[PDB]
């Protein structure tokens, strides 16, 4: 599916007819809203780590 | 001492014996590179400055 579909949360359905159960079964889909901007630190190695070698 | 001797100059040693001494006896060691040298030849490394 396309992907501004997926953003707007429209619901989606799988239909599911096994043969030994003729009754459908109905699950929903979809995606919540609540958007924090993460802040990404690259902590490097410790001076034992060069120590150790 | 000869002068052979001073020239690549071998470890020589003053030891007096006295009553005023702590141990009794003190030592006092000169050669070539010691008493009143000419050069001071020094190699000073430094390795792992960061430290743990
Ligand atoms: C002086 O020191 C350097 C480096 O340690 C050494 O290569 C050289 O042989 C030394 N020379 C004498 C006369 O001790």
């Amino acid at each position: 599916i396309c992907e501004d579909d997926w953003n707007s949360g429209e619901r989606f359905t799988c239909t599911v007819t096994h043969t030994d159960l003729p009754s459908p079964l109905k699950q929903t889909i979809s995606r919540p809203k609540g958007l924090h901007r993460p802040d990404v630190y690259l902590l490097p190695p410790a001076r034992e780590q060069l120590n150790l070698r | 001492v000869s002068e052979e001797e001073w020239n690549t100059g071998e470890t020589y040693t003053c030891v007096v014996a006295h009553e005023a001494l702590p141990n009794r006896v003190t030592e006092r060691t000169v050669d070539k590179s010691t008493g009143k040298p000419t050069l001071y030849n020094v190699s000073l490394v430094m390795s792992d400055t960061a430290g743990t």
